[PDB]
């Protein structure tokens, strides 16, 4: 019953041989779970180091001492490129999994991972690539963010084999190295960000089902702002239609929204974008419906001890029927989780309790939920004279103490956009660790964090372990 | 009832409590909505593609294969206690090599432009690792965001407090009267507020209430111990009727009626390219634009007066199909309808072969005898223009404008040909001769005199400095650098290209027309000094430079004989300081990559090809180059041409000696305390857009130029003027979108392009009356400058009369 609310815990960790030797400055920069397996299949993720792609499958176990992580394919980039970015795709003919790997020479390598061969290379960027993402609407469409300050959109569909760059996000919207690229779930809006502290939202056209001699070039993003953060931005993503983004020296993940943006509206076209007619405007928006405001900061998840580190990435688990979980690892050996559904449940609990405090002038009894006891059996143990409020079990103390309320508000109060929401679970990592990337399995029972020293931390929830097996 | 600062402050604190409450409600609402809209997973395979693959861990019971180690620990419990020290396993490695090398490196998307474009000055907001201290950056942003949060609450709270005189408009009036609004506001701003608000604030109590409300708000919300804090003044500045007064995006007896009627067109209309937002003009430090327009040479009247005087100083056709007054003659008129015939009458002037009647009657849906009736009953009187007498002036010993010839000391007497040392000035618009005494800049602004050019109000009859073009003619090639003809080409001597209008003998008129760019027969004789206007480049191709550790180079794709024009260096035109900010914004050392070409050293204009430009930005440096750049004057634009100095065969890499053409601005600042084929070459060659590798003997890629992004910026630049009514913006934008695509540099081509516009947009022009009225103001302006022939106004009268007759449908 309470299973819906369980957060992960450390289940397995491994260190991969140093492959950038110095003999400790190698890191895993990326991890991604394969997203095209049938429901129920063993989840399979790839962890890309600077020279290797380690592909693992995770299988839950009844033995605490057993190892759920087994490595099924291990690939080395036999060339001179050091890598830091990956994303998954599929063969358009055979439907075999394709792992894309990109790095500092400026090329995307596409690997046929089950057969251990190169599918192809995507050549054309003018500098190192730092992020890749696949379109959730078309598994053959990939976006790449580069030091060359552009995004390129690539297609692996057969009709584009001879020239696979279908779109270039160029122009003047960005002026220095891009570190992050993300697709909206509709496949048509793209977010980009990097060293110039700009977050840009771009609207993709539909791409012809046929050979394109040249890419469609896009010269203006539809939303642009350098004012949501005050530092370099290294991670950006959509959460539905809201934006999550992270910047260096700020120790926060920011949740915010573009005013007037809705993915239910028709996709605007390229001649609808705003152009920079005023050079003192650091925000501009096609979407804007006294002076408006083109964005609104909503909340800040507190992400302490990232220091001056950057290129550190969060990941939200967002799946129908399950709770949305935000996970991020900092630079001082900590991994953070927030279950976004606790926010609504806390606010219901506080409105129910503040209500009974007036309606019964204080004679109010608080009973935990997740018991055999319901707001009915609890009411029969008293009557009409005293109010019974149901408190979520995961709401634990320290009437309730000042310090108990302040500790609950610190984790679940959403009333201040400039506040800091403390992580709902904070797990410590042995030794000195800097997180680079987080990935979730399809069913959300596994969460993998990878970072420096070629380390992977594998968290699990809903395990099936039963009673030791040494 | 009777309030105090304390009582209202107290009340604001209680109202302020609804702000966090609403915020929590909103974020929770949006979080719930987003959770509900979670995406179903897509493109699932029907089988697990990894199902057949087993653990590659090596058994104690792999020879020659590379191997990597992995050490696993298992964890349990709440704090992640490890079960033991871990276990290590050996794994074979699959080594996969890439099949393709990256393209040479580059920064930004390099896009093609047909001509130079004019840039705005950017701010230095980011420097890879003049500027505002980041602390002020951070703090203003916090306050901006808080002000935006609080702004929507002020009217609801005012309505609930309901205090006499606490009105959004009375609070704006009080703010304007406080001393802070001298060190926040300048004259004409207070004048614009006083237009909408005035100074009376009501009763004594109304004035006392507003002052107490302001104090009480700045006490509650502007407590300076906080970073997040807003003064009420900062919220009122956001108000939709206050903000525009602090937005400087502003374009600007009988005759001053007309003057004001054509102000938009006299102010914005470009003299060179006839567009109202374009690439000419000057950008000031705050990015206000001085257009190269009639206002630069004194507005409407100095050119109009001269047209009138030209008209009476010439002393001595089919009637319109709109019930023409010429056959006949003699519904209430709007003031707009009357003004429309006012300015056509004045700008058509003392004409013989053109009368307002027919044309005004084509623009207004009125019959011609109707506007003749209104013409006669209004009896318009022109100012009488004095007989302009031209004072006899001694010719110059270094320049004869009748023989079109330079003579004797000429290179020492003028700086007309020395573009690097020239300072740019608005063309003559004075009365009297072009002398230092009359303040003529052409004569005296610089170290030496320069010739007066086509935009100066002087005439060649009057002015000994006036340029009249070259005298060259030949059934063969002419206007060459050292012509074997008897005397040389003054145009070439002055480092300018021939003028399609003044250079009547050499064929410039036809060869400077881009619509003949690829008539090889035409361009094989006649003037060979119009190549930048011709717009045709030798066939070139991008590739890997032959120089080691150089990135891209440019390669010839067709044989190039020495002396032939090769390509133009195009880019953004920027100021010195914008050049410096750019050298900073991109990083630094002499591993740098400059595309910053010096166009006019002394005036301070550089061409930056780092983002926008053309293939010429890829040409590398050699001391013994095979091409040579040269700054040319081209119809009052300065431009960079490349000419071959050797025979160059197809496949050879182009080089020139950079000289000091690409300066280090900041370092100099600190010191001042037959189809076309891909050629066979050794180097790889690339399509400039796809960076696809090109194969020898395939068609040379030649991609039409994409300008849509540039028409949109120029449209939006007109949309931004708060100075212009929507009817003005509608038409100006329609005309500019058409004329910007034709890249006009000479008035020789305007009548043909004008007639094409009135043909294509005829139906659109008569669909709505403001469009016809605006079209007539443009016509009146071009007629006033004697730049539109009277022949085309008569044809447009037919065209529109026939389009409106087709509308009666
Ligand atoms: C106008 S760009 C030429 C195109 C450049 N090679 C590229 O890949 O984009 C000029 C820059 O190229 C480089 N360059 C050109 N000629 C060179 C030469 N002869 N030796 C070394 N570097 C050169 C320098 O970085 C210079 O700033
Ligand atoms: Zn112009
Ligand atoms: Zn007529
Ligand atoms: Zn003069
Ligand atoms: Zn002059
Ligand atoms: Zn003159
Ligand atoms: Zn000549
Ligand atoms: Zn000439
Ligand atoms: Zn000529």
């Amino acid at each position: 019953d309470s299973a819906e609310w369980e957060l992960p815990r450390l289940r397995t960790s491994f260190i991969f041989q140093d492959d950038y030797k110095s003999q400790d400055l190698a890191e895993f920069f990326d991890v991604k779970f394969y997203p095209y397996s049938p429901p129920g299949a063993p989840p399979v993720f790839a962890a890309t180091s600077k020279k290797h792609a380690v592909i693992c499958r995770l299988t839950q176990t009844t033995d605490k001492d057993a190892n759920p992580c087994e490595i099924i394919q291990l690939i080395r980039d036999d060339g001179n490129e050091a890598n830091c970015a990956s994303c998954w795709s599929k063969d358009p003919i055979t439907d075999q999994p394709l792992l894309c790997i990109a790095g500092n020479e400026g090329n995307v390598k596409v690997y046929n991972v089950t057969e251990g061969k190169l599918y192809r290379t995507l050549v054309g960027h003018g500098g190192g690539i730092n992020d890749l993402a696949t379109s959730p609407a078309n598994p053959y469409i990939i976006a790449s963010a580069s030091d060359d300050t552009t995004i390129r959109i690539w297609s692996l569909a057969p009709e584009h084999e001879k020239q696979p760059c279908v779109c270039i996000l160029g122009g003047e919207g960005h002026s220095y190295d891009l570190l992050s690229v993300a697709f909206h779930d509709n496949g048509r809006y793209v977010l980009s960000a990097g060293h110039d502290q700009v977050i840009n939202l771009w609207a993709l056209p539909e791409f012809p089902n046929e050979h394109m001699e040249i890419p469609i070039v896009i010269y203006y993003p539809h939303f642009s702002s350098s004012e949501i953060h005050n530092n370099l931005v290294d991670c950006v993503a959509f959460y539905g239609d809201l934006i999550l983004s992270r910047a260096c020296h700020e120790d926060t993940i920011v949740l915010w929204r573009i005013e007037g943006f809705s993915s239910d509206d028709p996709i605007p076209g390229p001649l609808d974008a705003p152009t920079p007619t005023d050079m003192t405007k650091q925000t501009r928006s096609y979407f804007t419906p006294s002076r408006p405001a083109m964005f609104t900061r909503l909340a800040q998840f507190h992400t302490p001890d990232c220091g001056v580190q950057f290129f550190m990435r969060f990941r939200m688990y967002h799946v129908p029927g399950k709770h949305p979980i935000l996970a991020f690892a900092n630079a001082k050996s900590k991994t953070f989780f927030w279950d976004l559904a606790r926010f609504g449940e806390y606010a219901r609990f506080m409105a129910d309790l503040k209500e009974a405090q007036q309606s019964y002038n204080g004679r109010v009894v608080v009973v935990d939920q997740g018991q055999g006891i319901s707001l009915a059996q609890a009411q029969q143990v008293h009557g009409p004279g005293v109010g019974v409020v149901m408190k979520p079990a995961w709401l634990v103390p320290k009437g309730f103490s000042r310090e108990t309320l302040q500790a609950w508000a610190d984790m679940y109060d959403l009333s201040n956009p400039v506040g800091l929401i403390k992580a709902h679970r904070s797990l410590a990592i042995d030794g000195a660790f800097v997180g680079r990337q987080v990935g979730w399995s399809p069913e959300g029972e596994w969460c993998v964090v990878v970072g420096n020293g070629n380390r992977a931390l594998i968290y699990q929830r809903w395990g099936k372990e039963r009673g030791l097996g040494s | 009832t009777e309030w105090t600062v304390d009582k209202i402050a107290s009340a604001l604190s209680v109202l302020a409590e609804e702000v966090p409450q609403n915020h929590s409600r909103l974020v929770n609402f949006l979080l719930e909505e987003t959770e509900k809209r979670a995406p179903q997973p897509r493109h699932l395979s029907k089988t697990d593609p990894f199902a057949h693959m087993k653990s590659k861990a090596i058994d104690a019971n792999p020879e020659g294969v590379p191997t990597m180690d992995v050490k696993f620990k298992q964890h349990s419990g709440e704090y992640g206690k490890s079960r033991n020290s871990g276990r290590r396993f050996q794994y074979p490695v699959v080594c996969i090599k890439p099949d393709r090398e990256p393209v040479p490196p580059y920064r930004f998307h390099h896009a093609e432009i047909r001509k130079n474009i004019l840039a705005l000055n950017s701010q230095l907001n980011f420097v890879p690792h003049k500027i505002q201290p980041r602390s002020q950056k951070i703090a203003k942003r916090a306050q901006a965001e808080y002000a935006a949060t609080l702004a929507p609450y002020l009217e609801p709270w005012l309505r609930k407090l309901n205090i006499e005189g606490c009105t959004k408009s009375n609070l704006i009036r009080f703010m304007a009267s406080q001393p802070e609004s001298d060190d926040s506001m300048t004259p004409q701003q207070k004048s614009n507020l006083l237009d909408t608000y005035s100074d009376d604030m009501g009763s004594p109590q109304a004035v006392r209430n507003a002052s107490m409300f302001t104090e009480a708000w700045d006490r509650v919300f502007n407590d300076q111990s906080k970073l997040r804090r807003v003064a009420l003044r900062d919220i009122l500045m956001l108000d939709k009727n206050v903000e525009p007064i602090f937005d400087n995006k502003r374009a600007k007896a009988l005759m001053q009626k007309v003057i004001d009627a054509l102000g938009s067109y006299t102010t914005l209309g470009c003299l060179i390219c006839f567009s109202h937002d374009c690439e000419h003009g000057e950008i000031e430090r705050d990015n206000q634009k001085r257009c190269f327009s009639l206002e630069e040479i004194g507005g409407l009247m100095p050119s109009l007066r001269r047209k009138w005087a030209a008209q009476i100083e010439q002393r001595q056709h089919p009637p319109c199909r709109n019930e023409c007054y010429r056959i006949h003659g003699t519904p209430p008129w709007s003031e707009n309808e009357v003004g429309t015939l006012e300015w056509m009458f004045a700008t058509i002037g003392y004409s013989q072969t053109l009368r307002p009647e027919c044309f005004v009657g084509a623009i207004l849906g009125r019959p011609c005898w109707d506007v003749h009736r209104k013409l006669q009953e209004l009896d318009l009187r022109l100012p009488p223009v004095e007989p302009r007498t031209i004072p006899k002036q001694k010719s110059l010993p270094w320049y004869d404008r009748r023989k079109k010839q330079l003579m004797s000391d000429w290179a020492d007497a003028t700086i007309t040909h020395e573009h690097a040392v020239r300072e740019l000035f608005a063309p003559c618009h004075h009365d009297g001769p072009c002398t230092a005494a009359n303040g003529c800049p052409c004569a005296s602004a610089g170290t030496h005199p320069v010739l007066c050019e086509r935009f100066c109000l002087c005439t060649a009859e009057e002015c000994p400095l006036k340029f009249t073009g070259c005298a060259c003619h030949s059934s063969g090639k002419t206007c060459l650098q050292r012509q074997r003809e008897g005397r040389p080409c003054i145009c070439v001597q002055l480092n300018r290209e021939c003028d399609p209008t003044l250079c009547k003998g050499c064929g410039a008129r036809e060869r400077a027309d881009p619509e003949n760019a690829y008539d090889e027969v035409l361009h094989s004789t006649g003037c060979q000094n119009v190549a930048l206007q011709r717009g045709a480049a030798k066939a070139v191709v991008l590739g890997k430079s032959q120089l080691e550790a150089c990135g891209y180079g440019l390669f010839a794709a067709e044989d190039i004989e020495e002396g032939e024009f090769v390509i133009e260096y195009t880019g953004e035109l920027i100021s010195h300081d914008e050049g410096v900010r750019r050298e900073h914004r991109r990083g630094d050392e002499e591993n740098k990559v400059s595309y910053l070409f010096t166009l006019l050293e002394q005036e301070g204009i550089w061409v930056d090809a780092a983002i926008y430009g053309n293939l010429s930005r890829y040409i590398n440096h050699a001391t013994d180059g095979n091409i040579m750049p040269k700054i040319m004057y081209v119809n009052h634009e300065w431009r960079i041409k490349f000419t071959a100095i050797k025979d160059i065969k197809a496949g050879e890499e182009l080089f020139f000696n950079y000289g000091d053409n690409f300066p280090n601005l900041t370092k100099k600042l600190v010191e001042r305390n037959r189809p076309l084929l891909v050629p066979k070459t050794t180097q790889p060659l690339f399509d400039p857009l796809s960076k696809v590798q090109l194969l020898p003997g395939q068609p040379l890629p030649q991609h039409p130029i994409d300008d849509s992004w540039l028409l949109l910026k120029h449209r939006d630049n007109l949309q931004d003027f708060i100075d212009l009514r929507p009817e003005e913006k509608e038409f100006l934008q329609e005309w500019d979108a058409f004329i910007l695509r034709r890249h006009i540099s000479s008035e020789q081509y305007l009548p043909r392009y004008f007639l094409r516009f009135v043909r294509e947009k005829a139906d659109w022009l008569v669909s709505k009356r403001s469009r016809g009225e605006e079209f007539s103001k443009l016509v009146a302006t071009l007629l006033a400058r004697r730049v539109l022939p009277e022949r085309v106004v008569i044809e447009a009268t037919q065209v529109l009369n026939d389009a409106r007759g087709r509308l009666r449908e």
